[PDB]
RNA sequence: GAUGGGGAAGCUCCGUUUCAAAGGCCUGAUUUUAUGCAGGCCACCAUCGAAAGGGAAUCCGGUUAAGAUUCCGGAACCUGGAUAUGGAUUCUUCACGGUAACGUAACUGAAUGUGGAGACGUCGGCGCGAGCCCUGGGAGGAGUUAUCUUUUCUUCUUAAC
RNA sequence: GCUUGUGACGGCCCGUGAAAAUCCACAGGAAGGAAUAGUUUUCAUGCCAGGUCGUACUGAUAACCGCAGCAGGUCUCCAAG
RNA sequence: UCUAAGGGUCGGGUAGUGAGGGCCUUGGUCAGACGUAGACGGCCUUGGUGUCGCUUGCUACAAUUAACGAUCAACUUAGAACUGGUACGGACAAGGGGAAUCUGACUGUCUAAUUAAAACAUAGCAUUGCGAUGGUCAGAAAGUGAUGUUGACGCAAUGUGAUUUC
């Protein structure tokens, strides 16, 4: 079931660092050592290498993107952003 | 997809085969050219 | 290897030159990871590697295209003339010839204002939020500079601060 | 709609799923009609246009990846190109979607 | 051609074919020895 | 339906990959000695060297030399193409019984290089006799 | 130090411009927990390589003997 | 319980100063310093070991035949064949379009 | 850390590729001017700095008062060079086989371009191998035996290649 | 089981964990090469050669440093029941 | 002294047709060099160790009891009787525990030889400046050197130092 409460994944910190610095730290761990699906395969195979790099375990795809999540929301908007004006050009 | 979108205008594209009109010309191979 | 665009010529200021990306490396020191990209040399029969910062969406294996009529697409640069209104670039040139200088660190970009008549000039906004004009043939690669949300993470350890700042040539641990 | 006469297609007619099935039909002279995820790589998109231009052979490009057209197709499965080998009832063949 | 129809050798029916495999085998290298054995009165 | 005899393919797997053949005979079907649907193809293992103006009898001579080779290939590992090459020349020589002699292969063989010379010398089919560069 | 198995080879071999020293040891072994048997090895000693051939069949060893070059110098043992 | 020492005069176990214990035909153990294992060479384009290649460290290739160190394929020691089946559809995809390609141009620059 | 340069009254200093004429290579009857070298090709800067990093290749047995992977005996390997015989190949000149992954005793190659190896952090469990440890039978040697113990100890090994 | 080597994996990083010599291969094809005759020293065999300097012994409560032949200090390998 | 539990490897058939491999008990033809002896060996079986069998092709419940048997091996756990104690982690090895107050968040850090903290550092917190004709510094000044392989999620200086609540 759950082991732990509340603390989760932060569980290794223990007592230690405090318990708002500890929280803060959860959400961003969550995403780091979480597992994405492939934009390229369409497989739940990428991983992250390096803050910035995430690879694709099948397809050998490797991508940039945010530090802890492999987009941000600034990254998709500025996509999208893109995408409408260069359809605006071409019209 | 727009990777896709990329390799498509380089490599060969069905679209413009079909806009270039003789469509039965090149299935039966009419037209060719030797570069290089 | 310094983290600059690709040397100014004839085919970039009139055509474009299409390079493919090989890998994307992380650089000790910096935030945001590096992009190989390899070129053709237009004179001599031999490929040319290039460094430059990748934005977030580029990929191995993309092809990337340099130059005044290249796509107004994500890793695609482009003289800041040649794109239109509104449009965020990164690694932008402040003038031409010098490689990229504005908005080069992660999560970071320029936003475009408005051009110019009487001459080729650009208005931009930078990351701080200052407003700059440059000249309008000074090159952009398309997007926002990969690796965004970093400092959101606190350290929690002097251990992860040590490691952090041992590589670059902040004094650590601070005196004074 | 597309995923609804697709539907009708899969329920209906005959179809191979896969880029194996595909060319082999293809190359045997069954096909009418090929859908090609949008996410396909480029290199396969373009083998499967050049190998429909001999076969004479419709293809079009599905709106979405592996996993959307797998899902409507109606499989728990990822699914890259599908070929339409009947589509008795359907008229996905003639409409221009 | 047939489909695969999956189906399963098990363990025990893989020993005894490595074993006929390995009897055989064994055999054939003692005919090699015969033969190596008999043309020396042919060369002599 | 477009695997047929005459059609011009693209050896993609094998020793031979990335030259060019033409299907002597496809067998869709397949058969017992390979149960897959195949095709007997001929093609040219060295491409005759490309000559200029300048070349001299002798080197133009020497530098129109070509290889050819018989093989059965598996449908999946051709890349058929549009293009059409007359294989009457050596319907006849290319069949299932040569290939199970290397003699016969090898007499099969000479039929099939001199008719790719003399396509060649006479100027067709540039491309099929043009070398892929992968 | 290589082992050879075809006798017309071994000959040629002993017959070779660089051979001149052969060596011919005798093993008693068992053949299949059987009776204690006789085993003949010829070395050859080339220049880079010693050959040795392994016979079980003292009559064809002996045979062979005789079928040696008299030039080749042999140590027996 | 007999107790070997290095052969060699470094006393450090670094990467490149390995040993094993062997036994000899005098009956004593015996320190025996190994070499550094070979690496198997990788495809130029995927990066995957290339298949029918000797492992050798790289100054062992010198010695052995060139069999050992090629297969009968063009790219025959460089590429692992899954990319070289890649390299030869896109250069005939990319033939294929040049000549679509300037078939277009040329009927649009006379109907334009 | 020199050279090229530039400083400094000077002993010398700065800098490590520049603001340097920084050196190699191919062809030629360059068809006339009659005994004077012509036509071309390619780009980069010393050197030092590791007996723990990278790195060609040797093992066993024996031998001395004191030597030993170095001596002795046997058995190998590496590098460079000259070359001959066999094999292979060739009148389809530069090999055939396999659908394929690929195979093999070989199976020509200058400029030029490119790829691999060298070449790489730390921790955890899991699998496998080697030496050691423990142990059974049997063939030997030694100890114990006041009483008991088919017993206690020990030899039965195998290098590079 | 212990020591050690190794394989396929998993975890950690705002830390992502040398270079060069050197060897091989690929693409290319300047060329060269056979019929009462050629080629191939990336197959086998055969021939020749390998200079200079270190090499003994200790490595520590007796071999080094502390004015000593000091109850001190000084890197590392093997490791039985 | 017992009891219970925890494993591995091999095991499918005869009712049934007929061929295949090997020293083929005895019995049959061809037939091997050396020192009265003479093996091995190049050929065959319906047999043998209703005509056993080691092998494939197959009908016949193939096993929904292989829910069992033959064979091999390691040390762990749990429990129950009995039994001697002035003792049973018998030597060795090996935490004293608790209730309140002050102090520093913590891990860490320097005083080699009388001063190891309440001081230094630390992640976090806030403010301030800088868009390259720039900032911070080194330098008396410079064809001023570095930061700089640098570009605001950056650089640097300040002051407070976990976190929460009141
Ligand atoms: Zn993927
Ligand atoms: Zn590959």
């Amino acid at each position: 079931a759950k082991r732990t409460k509340k603390v989760g994944i932060t569980g290794k910190y223990g007592v230690r660092y405090g318990s708002s610095l500890r929280r803060q730290v959860k959400k961003l761990e969550i995403q780091q050592h979480a597992r994405y699906d492939c934009s390229f395969c369409g497989k739940k195979t990428v991983k992250r290498g390096a803050a910035g790099i995430w690879t694709c375990s099948c397809c050998k795809k490797t991508v940039a993107g945010g530090a802890y999540t492999v987009s941000t929301a600034a990254a998709a908007t500025v996509r999208s952003t893109i995408r409408r004006l260069r359809e605006m050009v071409e019209a | 997809i727009e990777a896709a979108s990329l390799g498509k205008e380089s490599l060969f594209n069905l679209k413009t085969a079909e806009k270039t009109g003789i469509l039965n010309d090149l299935a039966k191979g009419k037209k060719r050219m030797i570069f290089t | 290897g310094a983290a600059k665009l690709r040397t100014l010529d004839y085919a970039e200021r009139h055509g474009y030159i299409r390079g493919i990306v090989k890998q994307i490396v992380h650089d000790s020191g910096r935030g945001a990871p590096l992009a190989k990209v390899v070129f053709r040399d237009p004179y001599k029969y031999r490929l040319r590697e290039e460094i430059f910062i990748a934005n977030e969406g580029v990929h191995t294996g993309q092809f990337i295209y340099a130059g005044k009529k290249a796509s107004l697409n994500v890793g695609n640069v482009l003289p800041l003339g040649s794109v239109p209104e509104g449009t965020i670039v990164s690694n932008v040139e402040e003038k031409p010839g010098d490689r990229g200088a504005l908005a080069r660190a992660s999560g970071n970009y320029v936003i475009i204002i408005g051009h110019n008549p009487d001459e080729n000039k650009t208005r931009v906004r930078l990351p701080s939020g200052a407003k700059k004009v440059i000249s309008s043939d000074a090159r952009g690669v398309i997007g926002v500079i990969a690796g965004g949300g970093r400092v959101d993470k606190p350290l929690l350890k002097a251990g992860r601060a040590f490691h952090k700042y041992r590589l670059k040539r902040n004094s650590w641990p601070k005196t004074r | 709609s597309i995923n609804q006469k697709l539907a009708l297609v899969i329920k209906s007619g005959k179809y191979t799923l896969g880029y194996k099935s595909t060319v082999k039909s293809l190359r045997q002279g069954k096909s009418k009609l090929i859908i090609i995820a949008a996410n396909t790589p480029v290199l396969r998109k373009s083998e499967l246009e050049y190998y429909a231009m001999l076969s004479k052979t419709k293809v079009y490009y599905f709106q979405g990846g592996n996993n959307e057209l797998g899902t409507a197709v109606g499989k728990l499965f990822r699914v890259g190109v599908v070929s339409i080998l009947e589509a008795g009832d359907s008229d996905i063949l003639t409409t221009l979607a | 051609n047939k489909p695969v129809k999956n189906k399963k050798k098990t363990k025990y029916q893989r020993n005894k074919a490595k074993r006929h495999e390995e009897k055989v085998k064994l055999q054939q290298e003692l005919k090699e020895l015969r033969q190596r054995v008999k043309d020396l009165e042919e060369v002599i | 339906k477009f695997l047929k005899a005459g059609k011009v393919a693209v050896v993609v797997r094998g020793r031979y990959a990335g030259k060019k053949v033409v299907i002597v005979k496809p067998h869709d079907e397949g058969s017992k000695s390979h149960p897959f649907g195949h095709a007997l193809v001929a093609g040219i293992e060295r491409y005759p060297l490309k000559v200029t103006k300048k070349h001299g009898a002798k080197k133009v001579a020497k530098r129109t030399k070509i290889k050819p080779f018989i093989k059965v290939v598996n449908y999946n590992h051709l890349l058929p193409t549009r293009y059409t090459l007359d294989v009457e020349a050596f319907k006849s020589v290319v069949s299932t019984e040569t290939f199970e002699q290397p003699s016969q292969r090898e007499e099969a063989k000479k039929v099939v290089k001199k008719a790719f010379e003399e396509r060649h010398q006479a100027g067709k089919n540039q491309w099929f006799f043009s070398k892929l560069r992968f | 130090a290589r082992e050879i198995t075809d006798i017309k080879q071994f000959l040629e071999l002993t017959r070779r411009a660089d051979v001149k020293t052969a060596t011919v040891k005798i093993n008693k072994k068992l053949n299949k927990a059987g009776k204690p048997f006789r085993q003949t090895k010829f070395k050859v000693r080339g220049s880079s390589s010693l050959y040795t051939l392994v016979i079980n069949d003292a009559g064809k060893a002996k045979k062979l003997i005789q079928s040696l070059p008299p030039t080749l110098k042999v140590n027996r043992l | 319980a007999q107790r070997v020492t290095f052969r060699r005069r470094n006393p450090y176990n670094t990467r490149s100063n390995k040993i094993k214990v062997v036994k000899t035909p005098g009956g004593i153990l015996r320190a025996q310093h190994v070499k550094k294992l070979a690496t198997r060479p990788k495809c130029g384009d995927c990066g995957s070991a290339l298949q029918g290649i000797s492992t050798l460290r790289p100054r062992q290739y010198a010695t052995v035949s060139k069999t050992h160190k090629t297969v009968s394929r063009a790219y025959g020691g460089s590429r692992c064949a899954n990319c070289v089946k890649e390299r030869i559809i896109r250069a005939f995809l990319i033939e294929e379009q040049k000549i679509v390609k300037k078939v277009v141009k040329e009927q649009t620059e006379a109907a334009k």
